[PDB]
DNA sequence: CTTGACAAAAGTGTTAAATTGTGCTATACT
DNA sequence: GCACAATTTAACACTTTTGTCAAG
């Protein structure tokens, strides 16, 4: 069954929630659009920018460019760990300056990666993916000073790495400093060559007051334009002499250049219709005829000091409003990086024409793939834009995709964001969402974007809307920019809607974000739905408005860590979003026409569809991703049946029927237990292994090369000099293991044989040597065992020698073996779990269904959840998301509670009343009654007042049962817990960490070279650190040896930990250390500073650390 | 002359003190300058030796206890007995 | 927690001198293999095993049992350090 | 085999510090591009700073602890551990003298 | 305890002609019962064999001696057109609960274990009431359900 | 720790520096952390 | 400089900076040699005097020599000792160690105020030392050696070890530490109780001087070796002992949340 | 292949900003604590398995070996030791480590160290 | 325990091949 | 970038030492 509630009917669905990765780069592609009638901008304004090339001289100049078919599929591009690319050919002229022959020869640029169908591109066979970035928009903006109360800074600038910042700072002098690039000069002073001479520096400059003689010099008012132009210049450039038209050539590309001063469309634009008037170009000034004719310096004086001076209509600008800031997305910086890669081509031009033999030239030899190449390659991997997919689930992409960075190479850092880019703006609404962030030290600095919410060209984000008259909903649905929000007055979908129509006279809504108390005819538009008041994982939270953002904050995070499951099922209750989220995250399989299923077979789904064409669909099954989270798809459809067009074929690894599924519905028990749920921990039910719940499957990467040393070239084989026949054995034939076979930690997956460096066996060695005669071989085994800890079966084998075809390996390497291992993993104890209210907890030993909390009809909890996270934490959600789930457990109906509208107290109450009134049914039906343990428990309940007095016990368990809770029988003993205890089904999560993983320990293992010190983390097979913290805790404790143990014996010393796994093997007490050798080598580098460090005894004498060593 | 904990602990006797604490460089000079020689006092400024700290159980009062049982320490009760014989 | 300790602290007036005993004594202890101590075959500190019920090796225990006896003897200065250990490696091997 | 209760640091001087090293690196160059052995005076020589092998000379004419720190007359090299290479410097001498930006700056 | 089938390389392995994967048809074969016809067996042999398009069920065994299936309406594998697929399993007995992972096979080059829920008991629940039947008041009147599945009968158990 | 006259040999500059250091984490909600820096 | 997997080779930026002085103070050499012009001379002595302290403090002056092409600044001798990862706050006043590990934690109620879970196999890798000798004593191999391979090999770990190494347990008692290490008492030692499963169990009250929970918190587990050190460890060290605040004065292991709700 | 140059030891490797490269290289050339113990136990264990020898065989033994000065002796030295010929001490050593073989084949203390 | 006879292994000497270290060119170009 | 002297290396003819076998 299924059941939904609210009144609130979106009107416009969902859009592609995937487009802001695939549109933003589809536009900067062009690759359908023709070589003709192309749009400019994206990636051919990276060409038109770059060119013509024009320096005994030369002119290019760009025609085309061809998008180049991807030498290899998605696939193969991926197991060859090469990147997913394809050639991109490009068309340009070579011509002669003064011979007037033209010479046009199309030549070959370099490998422009192309991204997916879910929008991760592939990079060094990896799969990565571009986030989404964040700054201020390009333009005009006024700030009160910093420094000084009384006035205003204005402000120009046009984006990162495309012209430098301008700053019109007034000192306090009652002149005026323009500052640019660390440097006060006169602001007057900068007219100069920009056509303003002193008549000219009145005119509109008493159109204000006090504020005309602070901008009128003397000094250097009596030069002109071609005086003044090297005076600034000797100043704001000393490194150079001060000579003339290098004074002009060099501020011509400061700001005159519209190739070398790139100001943003959004800047033109909304600078324009800011300042009040309008430029031609992209440039702050006009290189015209010689001198410099002004665009931009004038109007934005105009605006500056009349808002200083306090005229109507010129004011401050919110430096953290959404229309201030706009979205670089992936067809921005991939273009971005283009052009500026492209000119570093363009001087890789201007210097080969520039010799050589001028006459017989073609772009043939004068371009270059590097300057370009290089430029791309270099972005789409070190930039904090781009990054490791996250396939740790469907939804996990999803948001990944979704999310905006404030960080990155032209954003900011976590040092200069203190409040103000981290805090949430009244205008966010509709667009970011002011919950979703980590919960680390970067809180608001990431967040991601709103369902509904959407990015236009110029980078402003513009959320839904519907436009209404007097009253009346109109199917107008305009997408409103952050600036057009704030004129209007908008509703709330919550608003008393009678049949398209306003039914109360006071209606909620606002201005500029400010809830106010409104009139029925002065609503001017309304909101489509709550849900774009946030983003897609907060949208899958049901009866969220029940809960506080702190919890909801890991609600939706967690789900991002959450894992897929074999039995994986959908929420008996969901918010109904689940559906277009198994769709637009593309990870399953639909009908693209009207078909017919011809058959099902789990690897190919063939369906012949009516347009008579025979289509299959071949599926992925059981395939390794990012995190190591298996990628099925559950073929659901008969050997034939017909189906219409987008109906699902199979499921995700995540998905059920076509419902996101992250974890599984068991039955919570909310009471105390031994306290073995104490603080947030949880406890569960071994019925629940039985099942196989919260079991899922997870596969690892093993790799290895046949490197050739300075000696000789290695080889992968089954032969091993001192290997015995047993571990010899899973090996098939070539010398790798099989498919399907176990692999303990420590099991030879691929062997290796290598040439040891020749180096005389020790005497006592040699001696043993020729006791068994054992021949020594030139050849030791290099082989790869699998590391401890993991282990499973072997799905794979992958491997690929070099030579072969349609594969590179590095230079010095002959093949390289990859293995897969497959591990079904059962919900251990002490492994994360978490449920959609942002309630984490590990597993705290699991419980014999024996003895077990159960009900009446022998029915035994699944959890046993601790009632105490709920009242401090604040999360009620998981308590009506349980309530509803105990009524649903005896109807089996699917409920449907959107966000911020849903069921309420009197609809679950009602629903409580029907499960109950067939449930108590079923056992007057079967031959029974009111069980004495209940009447007891319905007794000491009605001393509290728990039930009203005076009515018979089917009504007092019947207010009881609609209350959440119930009569509970404790396993072990029988007896019944003395209160009620709510129960019912519940949604729940296995998490990412698992204690199998983050577990280890080590007692002597590798040592850093530099100093003697321990490896750390996990694979290096390394001990913890003993932090200062630590030393400082000793020290308060008293602890001197235990210090020191952790100072010397196991730390860095030498002969101490060599003397400990001495003793204690022997059982001698461990000696006494003597040199942390990291201090010899702090001493030593001291000395390299030409610092002489002396160590003393007892009495001011000379004291040798280095046992004849350094003496000579 | 009063001032705040960071210049105090900068101020210190130990050169090995402040050398681990900041402005490493400033210290070092000042240091090796006059000569200066620590008589590692302090713990940290001997935790960098990696020696036994001055306080705990280290400390210089209570290492120097004897532990001796009945029947031996009587068998060395009888030791000093030997050389006035002898 | 470890029995006596109440008892144990009220003996030495620091609280590390006691730490010093226990270990010092202690090392006494597995130096000479237990053949030192002044426990009876019913104060030997044993160990219940599935297999036998042996004396308890860790010396620590030992020693903790040993000083909480008082038959122990402790003091800065109290011997010459020469003879201390010249015929404390004499009367056991 | 003596107690170490102090630290002192002082200031080395040009003639102290040739006392500390083993000897002048002059050629400003790693290993050889093939045999990966110290260049003849480069900065990770043999010859003065001690072998990469425990107890053996570079050609390998004395392999033995039984000739201890007897220095090889064929290939120079002192032959002793090799740990000895963490603790031997060297030095360059300067055609003109110069000052330390620590006191400077 | 024990499976296997001609083309298989592990749990996970995918067979031509059937919807499920092998993971799924143990997810079936742990929900199978059969019962013995003797108390004596220590284990057994189960045979298998299923071609054209049909749907497979623990019906469709291959019926011995000492053995009964108590559900020939379980569903495990739905072969489509042409689909040929051979089977065979261990069913031995035991008590209590031990996963795949505890217990070995070695049956032969493919053997996969399987998750062993043997208590034959399904649910049980007891209810204490208010009984007529003897001298004084306030006794008891113990009533004990039993739900198992065919193995054994509830009178039994 | 022990409510007893505190034992000779004692760290107690370690223990007074852990002892204000541990609540420096809760002074979010007066003059605050700043305030204790600024003493 | 040394070579890793792969082939390709690594080294110090202090090695090129050390190269990159002696090219200069060289050629300089061979200038005042062969009788150059002043200018020349004075501008590549100059060169010297900045390479000379770029070896020194690299970024005291100018921008810092870097390799060609890339951004990194190349660490100099006053690089490596101040800062925070530098030679004295990361390799002096704190270091990896030896004999040690972590993992999650959970709930102890069965568990004193002195006891602990151990997991099983952590802390066979963890006395590893002791174990060899206790099989050396306890028959079951003849030596040392043998005890070694008889178990890194083969998860044989047959009770002849899962009970031996209880007879090295029991007495001594290890140290749990959950980070951040505010209150020394974010630092106890407990019993080491070996345990099935990879999870590690603590007592529910002193959880609350390591301000841990569990939602997934993890521990660090380390072994007091010296007999000295082991005597601290459970003198001082011992959680058991330390019931007080040495802060406030007031007691710290008390009833929390489900117990002072029971009571 | 020798193109390519080195690689920076500061690389910093992953997506923070207190990671290096260099601390992730261990140490071959200085013996592990497992190994000291190792080459001790040989060097025990040869010695006492050494002692069931004849008195001019157990020499003449570690005098081919080179177990006593460091060096290898040749035949024609150990035959100048004694005063025997070179196809004396030749025989010694053959009935020498095949007379050990019995004892070991036995109590398969040394058995080990078979890599 | 010892000779004499031999073949394999380790020397010892002179070469052919290769590998590496150097000086240098000329329209003019600052 | 190249002709070429400089020096290193692998090349190889052949002498002497050292492990070794059948027979005293
Ligand atoms: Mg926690
Ligand atoms: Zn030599």
């Amino acid at each position: 069954e299924i059941k939904r509630f609210g009144r609130i009917r979106e009107v416009i669905p969902l859009p592609p929630l995937t487009e802001i990765q695939v549109e933003s780069y589809k536009k900067a592609l062009q690759a359908d659009v023709p070589p003709e009638k192309r749009e400019n901008v994206g990636i051919q304004a990276a060409f038109k920018e770059t060119f013509p090339i024009e320096e005994g001289g030369l002119v290019l100049d760009f025609l085309e460019y061809r998008i180049g078919d991807p030498p290899f599929s998605q696939d193969e591009c991926r197991e060859k760990d090469l990147t997913y690319q394809a050639p991109l050919y490009a068309r340009l002229q070579l011509i002669h300056k003064d011979t007037g022959l033209i010479k046009e020869d199309e030549v070959f640029l370099g490998h422009l990666p192309l991204m997916t169908e879910d929008g991760s591109f592939i990079i060094n066979g990896a799969d990565r993916v571009i986030v989404s970035q964040i700054h201020r928009s390009p333009g005009v903006y006024f700030t009160p000073d910093p420094a000084r109360p009384g006035r205003y800074i204005a402000s120009i600038i046009p984006l990162p790495k495309r012209g430098p910042w301008i700053d019109l700072e007034v000192e306090a002098s009652g002149v005026v400093t323009m500052k640019v690039n660390k440097r006060k000069f006169p602001l007057v002073l900068l007219l100069r060559v920009l056509g303003y001479d002193q008549e000219t520096l009145v005119r509109e400059l008493s159109a204000y007051g006090d504020l005309v003689q602070g901008l009128l010099d003397e000094a250097v008012l009596a030069m002109r334009p071609e005086e003044a132009m090297v005076r600034l210049f000797t100043l704001l450039r000393p490194g150079d002499p001060p000579k003339k038209d290098k004074a002009l050539a060099y501020l011509f590309g400061l700001l005159a250049d519209p190739k070398r001063y790139d100001l943003g469309e959004a800047g033109r634009y909304k600078a324009e219709e800011k300042l009040g008037v309008g430029l031609s170009g992209r440039t702050l000034v006009r290189f015209e005829d010689g001198e410099f004719k002004d665009e931009v310096f004038l109007p934005t004086l105009r605006y500056l000091f009349a808002l200083t001076a306090g005229v109507p209509g010129h004011e401050v600008d919110d430096i953290d409003h959404l229309g201030n800031r706009r979205i670089r997305t992936v067809g921005e910086l991939m273009a971005d990086q283009f052009r500026v890669g492209l000119a570093r081509l363009a001087r890789g031009v201007r210097e080969r024409m520039v010799m050589g033999s001028p006459d017989t030239l073609t772009p043939a030899k004068l371009v270059n793939s590097r300057p370009l190449e290089a430029a791309l390659r270099e972005f789409f991997s070190r930039s904090q834009l781009s990054q490791f997919k996250d396939e740790t689930n469907p939804l996990s992409s999803l948001r990944h995709k979704r999310r905006i960075s404030a960080l990155g190479p032209g954003g900011l850092t976590r040092e200069r964001a203190g409040f103000d880019v981290r805090d949430v703006h009244r205008t966010h609404y509709g667009r970011i969402c002011p919950v979703e962030t980590p919960e680390g030290a970067n809180i608001g600095l990431i967040t991601s974007l709103a369902a509904y919410a959407r990015v236009d060209a110029l980078g402003f984000i513009r959320t839904p809307y519907r436009r209404v008259k007097n009253g009346v909903v109109t199917e107008e649905v305009v997408y409103m920019t952050a600036s057009e929000e704030d004129r209007y007055t908008i509703a709330q979908a919550n608003t008393p809607l009678e049949g398209d129509r306003i039914a109360t006279d006071r209606v909620v809504a606002r201005r500029r974000g400010e809830p106010v108390i409104v009139a029925p005819e002065e609503v001017e538009f309304m909101d489509v739905s709550p849900k774009q008041v946030f983003s897609l994982n907060t949208n899958l939270i049901p009866f969220l408005e029940h809960d506080d953002a702190n919890r909801a904050l890991m609600g939706s995070n967690m789900q991002t860590q959450a894992v897929p499951l074999i039995r994986a099922q959908a929420p008996v209750v969901m918010t109904g979003l689940e559906e277009r989220v198994v769709r637009d995250s593309l990870a399953a399989l639909y009908a693209e026409e009207d078909g017919e299923v011809v058959k099902v077979d789990g690897t190919r789904i063939a369906v012949r569809y009516e347009d008579g064409r025979l289509v299959e669909h071949p599926l992925r099954r059981y395939a390794r991703s990012n995190q190591g989270t298996a990628f099925d798809q559950r073929p659901r459809v008969r050997v034939g049946q017909r189906v219409k067009k987008g109906d699902l074929l199979a499921d995700g690894p995540a998905s059920e029927e076509g419902f996101l599924a992250l974890g599984q519905n068991v039955l919570v028990a909310i009471m105390p237990f031994d306290g073995y749920n104490f603080e947030d921990a949880i406890v569960i039910s071994e019925e629940l292994l039985k099942r196989d719940f919260y079991t899922s499957i997870h596969i690892e990467r093993y790799e290895i090369e046949a490197r050739d040393t300075k000696l000789g070239p290695e080889r992968i084989t089954r032969d091993i000099p001192h290997l015995s026949e047993a571990a010899l054995r899973d090996l098939d034939e070539e010398g790798i293991v099989r498919i399907g076979a176990e692999v303990k930690p420590g099991d030879i997956l691929v062997g290796r044989t290598s040439f040891k460096g020749e180096q005389e066996p020790s005497p006592e060695e040699r001696l043993l040597r020729s006791i068994f005669g054992e021949k020594a071989r030139d050849v030791k085994d290099t082989s790869l065992r699998v590391p401890p800890g993991e282990g499973g079966i072997v799905v794979g084998r992958l491997r690929l020698r070099r030579g072969d075809p349609g594969v590179e390996l590095k230079p010095g390497v002959r093949e390289v073996v990859r293995v897969f291992v497959a591990q079904k993993r059962k919900l251990q104890v002490g492994d994360k779990l978490a449920n959609r209210h942002g309630n984490k907890g590990v597993v705290a030993k699991i419980l014999p269904v024996e003895d077990m909390p159960h009900l009446p009809d022998g029915t035994p909890v699944d959890v046993i959840l601790n009632p105490l996270g709920v009242p401090s934490r604040m999360n009620l959600g998981q308590i009506l998301e349980t309530h509803l789930g105990l009524a649903g457990y005896f109807l089996g109906q699917r409920y449907i509670s959107p966000v911020f509208d849903g069921a309420t107290e009197p609809e679950i109450k009602e629903l409580l009343a029907e499960a109950f009134n067939l449930y108590f049914g079923k056992r007057q039906g079967e031959g029974f009654g009111v069980d004495k343990r209940e009447k007891e428990v319905l007794a000491r309940a009605e001393k509290l007042g728990l039930v009203s007095p005076g009515k018979s016990p089917e009504e007092q368990l019947k207010e009881l049962f609609d209350l959440g809770k119930v009569v509970l029988y404790d396993g072990r003993t029988g007896e019944p817990f003395e209160g009620p205890i709510v129960v019912g089904q519940m949604f729940i999560m296995k998490l990412y960490h698992m204690v199998e993983d983050k577990m280890h320990a080590r007692s002597t293992g590798p040592y850093s070279l530099i100093t003697q010190q321990p490896l750390g983390g996990k694979a290096q097979f390394g001990g913890q650190r003993f932090g200062e913290m630590e030393v400082w805790a000793l020290e308060a404790y008293g602890a001197a040896h235990t210090l020191q143990e952790m100072l010397t014996i196991k730390s860095d010393d030498i002969e101490g930990r060599n003397a400990a796994y001495q003793a204690i093997i022997k059982g001698e007490d461990v000696p006494e250390p003597s040199v942390p050798e990291s201090f010899r080598v702090l001493v030593k580098e001291l000395q390299a500073l030409a610092l002489d460090v002396q160590t003393l005894d007892e009495k001011d004498n000379p004291v040798d650390i280095f046992e004849g060593l350094a003496s000579k | 002359l009063l001032m705040g904990v960071t210049k105090s602990a900068l101020s210190t006797k130990s050169w090995l003190s402040a050398a681990s604490f900041q402005n490493t460089t400033h210290v070092l000079t000042e240091a090796a300058i006059a000569g200066k020689k620590d008589e590692l006092i302090g713990l940290k400024e001997n935790v960098i030796l990696g020696r036994l700290i001055p306080a705990g159980t280290g400390s210089d009062f209570v290492r120097f206890t004897q532990v001796v049982d009945q029947r031996t320490l009587k068998a060395i009760e009888e030791a000093r007995k030997e050389a006035v014989e002898a | 927690a470890e029995p006596g300790i109440d008892k144990l602290f009220g003996m030495v007036d620091s609280k590390y001198r006691l730490t010093v005993v226990v270990a010092k004594r202690a090392q006494q202890l597995l130096r000479h293999r237990f053949k030192n101590t002044v426990l009876e075959p019913e104060e030997r500190p044993k160990m219940r095993t599935l297999e036998g019920l042996y004396d308890d090796p860790n010396a620590v225990t030992w020693a903790m049992k040993e000083l909480l006896t008082g038959r122990l003897f402790f003091g800065e200065n109290l011997v010459p350090e020469d003879r201390l250990q010249k015929e404390m490696e004499r009367l056991y091997p | 085999k003596k107690e170490v209760r102090k630290v002192r640091i002082a200031l080395a001087s040009p003639e102290k510090i040739r006392s500390w090293s083993y000897g002048e690196v002059e050629k400003p160059e790693t290993i050889n591009y093939r045999t990966l052995k110290p260049e003849r005076d480069g900065l990770f020589d043999e010859r003065i700073f001690g072998p990469i092998k425990d107890y053996e000379c570079a050609c390998g004419k004395y392999k033995r602890q039984r000739f201890e720190g007897k220095v090889c007359e064929r290939c120079g090299v002192e032959v002793t551990r090799s740990i000895v290479r963490r603790y031997r410097m060297g030095h360059i001498e300067l055609a003109t003298p110069a000052a330390h930006i620590w006191f400077v700056k | 305890t024990s499976v296997y089938i001609e083309d298989v390389l592990h749990e996970f392995s995918t067979i031509p002609g059937v919807k499920e994967d092998v993971v799924e048809i143990i997810l079936n074969l742990k929900e199978l019962v059969v019962r013995f016809l003797d108390p004596k067996m220590a284990s057994t042999t189960l045979i298998l064999r299923a071609e054209g398009p049909k749907e497979v069920r623990a019906g469709d065994f291959t019926p011995s001696a000492d053995v009964e299936i108590m559900n020939p309406d379980l569903h495990i594998a739905t072969l489509e057109e042409g689909g040929k697929l051979y089977m065979e399993v261990r069913v031995d007995r035991g008590v209590g609960y031990v996963p795949a992972e505890r217990h070995g096979i070695k049956d032969r080059i493919n053997a996969i274990p399987v998750d062993a829920i043997f208590s034959p008991v399904r649910r049980v629940a007891f209810q204490v009431e208010d009984t007529r039947l003897g001298q004084r008041t306030d006794l008891d009147k113990l009533t004990l359900r039993i739900w198992t599945d065919g193995s054994v009968t509830p009178l039994e158990a | 720790s022990m409510a007893r006259p505190v034992s000779i040999g004692e760290a107690v500059g370690v223990v007074a520096a852990e002892s204000i250091g541990e609540p420096g984490t809760q002074l979010t909600m007066t003059q605050g952390l700043p305030r204790v820096i600024e003493l | 400089m040394v070579q890793v997997d792969g082939g390709r080779f690594a080294t110090s930026d202090l090695n090129d900076l050390y190269r990159r002085l002696i090219n200069r103070n060289n050629r300089l050499k061979k200038l005042l040699a062969q009788g150059a012009p002043e200018i020349i001379i004075r501008n590549e002595k100059r060169m010297l005097q900045e390479a000379v302290d770029a070896v020194i403090d690299n970024g005291r002056r100018g921008s810092p020599v870097t390799n060609p092409g890339s951004e990194r600044p190349l660490r100099s001798l006053t690089d490596i000792l101040s800062g925070k990862q530098g030679r004295f706050r990361q390799n002096l006043l704190g270091k990896r160690v030896d004999y040690s590990g972590r993992s999650v934690i959970v709930v102890g109620p069965q568990l004193k105020l002195h006891q602990c879970g151990l997991p099983k196999r952590m802390a066979l890798e963890l006395f590893k030392p002791f174990l060899l000798k206790k099989m050396e004593e306890k028959a079951f191999a003849p030596n040392v050696k043998a005890a070694r391979r008889m178990l890194e090999r083969q998860r044989d770990i047959k009770d002849e070890v899962w009970d031996a190494l209880e007879e090295v347990i029991h007495g001594k008692v290890v140290l749990l530490n959950r980070a951040p290490t505010l209150h020394r008492l974010g630092i106890q030692a407990f019993q080491p109780v070996l345990v099935e499963g990879q999870s590690i169990q603590l007592h529910p009250l002193v959880c609350e001087a390591f301000n841990a929970d569990f939602d997934g918190d993890q521990m660090a587990v380390h072994v007091p070796l010296s007999s000295f050190a082991q005597a601290e460890a459970r003198i001082q060290m011992l959680s058991a002992h330390n019931l007080l605040s040495p802060a406030s004065g007031e007691p710290l292991a008390k009833p929390s949340r489900d117990i002072i709700l029971g009571l | 292949k020798i193109a390519q140059e080195p690689v920076s030891l500061e690389t910093p490797i992953g997506d923070e900003k207190d990671s290096f490269y260099g601390d992730f290289i261990p140490d071959e050339n200085l013996p592990s604590p497992v190994e000291a113990a190792a080459q001790s136990l040989l060097s025990e264990e040869l010695e006492k398995a050494l002692s069931k020898l004849s008195e001019r065989e157990a020499m003449v033994l570690k005098l081919r070996k080179g177990l006593i000065d460091g060096r290898e002796h040749t035949l024609e030295e150990v035959g100048a030791y004694f005063g025997v010929t070179r196809e004396r001490i030749r025989q010694i050593e053959n009935k020498a480590l095949r007379k050990l073989k019995y004892h070991e084949s036995r109590t398969r203390k040394l058995r080990d160290f078979l890599e």
